[PDB]
């Protein structure tokens, strides 16, 4: 279970935005990229996000 | 769907509509065999539930066929830094049941270019700060030359395409995502992804690419 380090807008649709101190249950770790699908505890909601952003507790 | 009209309902007998849960989540699709469905990438999940039949996704019909996906088939080169191979095929638990307001959109027995239009069609997001759509929306695009999505994240203009004039409002949006471009009447691209602000165009998958990819599954299977 992750959180947010730092604040972040995404550019795709597909992907959360987020603030610091955000936190996040991974849900599709698996595909090969940067990114994992994440859902966020603050807003409720599902995308993408970038694993060299979110921190684990 | 954002800047189009809600369509004649079942005109668009393939649309698949896809409740998809890890939570919950939303997607379109199309039926392109009896139990085939094909979508996107990036709508995988744990479990999902297939609404066919329906134009308002809110008012049970009984033009409606929900079957459980009991196979999926995400594309082995699927990246989401990139979202190429944004696709992804569908066992549907069961052969549906060929209507009027369900219908298979077949694909024939061509890399397309820039210039032509096309249409989308979807219950999603009608503007960036709105809900998903309760009725199917629709609505025509223009094939871009590519150097129009130049700016998104690798662009690849033999796996994705181009999809939607710039100086007009018209896109497919959020939720819209694994919903047919229809050329012509042809499926030849699949909703992906775009621009956080909806700001067009948005990056379709090119359906001719993987046409072997897809003959192969469902052909073993």
């Amino acid at each position: 279970l992750f959180v947010a380090l730092y604040d972040y807008q995404a550019d795709r649709w597909t992907d959360l935005s987020f603030h610091k101190g955000e936190k996040f249950q991974i849900l599709d770790a698996s595909p090969p990229g940067d990114w994992w699908e994440a859902r966020s505890l603050t807003t409720g909601e599902t995308g993408y996000i970038p694993s060299n952003y979110v921190a684990p507790v | 769907i954002i800047g189009g009209t809600e369509c004649k309902p079942h005109s668009r007998p393939y649309m698949a509509y896809l409740e998809i849960v890890t939570p919950s989540k939303f997607c379109g699709g199309f039926l392109i065999r009896r139990n085939f469905v094909l979508t996107a990438a990036h709508c995988a999940g744990r479990s999902i539930t297939v609404t066919l039949g329906a134009h308002n996704i809110t008012e049970e019909e009984d033009t409606w066929q929900k079957l459980e996906v009991i196979k999926q088939f995400r594309h082995p080169k699927y990246n989401t830094s990139t979202l190429h191979h944004d696709i992804m095929l569908l066992k549907l638990k069961e052969k549906a049941s060929l209507t009027l307001a369900v219908g298979t959109l077949p694909f024939p027995s061509n890399f397309v270019p820039p210039g032509r239009m096309c249409r989308v069609a979807g219950w999603g997001r009608t503007g960036v700060l709105k809900p998903g759509s309760d009725t199917l929306q629709e609505v025509k695009l223009r094939l871009m030359d590519p150097q129009a999505c130049s700016h998104f994240r690798d662009f690849d203009h033999n796996l994705q395409l181009c999809v939607g004039n710039p100086r007009k409002t018209k896109s497919a949006f959020k939720g819209d995502s694994g919903g047919p471009l229809l050329c012509a009447g042809v499926a030849q691209g699949i909703v992906s992804y775009g621009r956080s602000d909806a700001k067009p165009p948005a990056v379709f998958t090119r359906i001719s690419h993987y046409r072997p990819w897809i003959n192969q599954i469902l052909q073993a299977n």
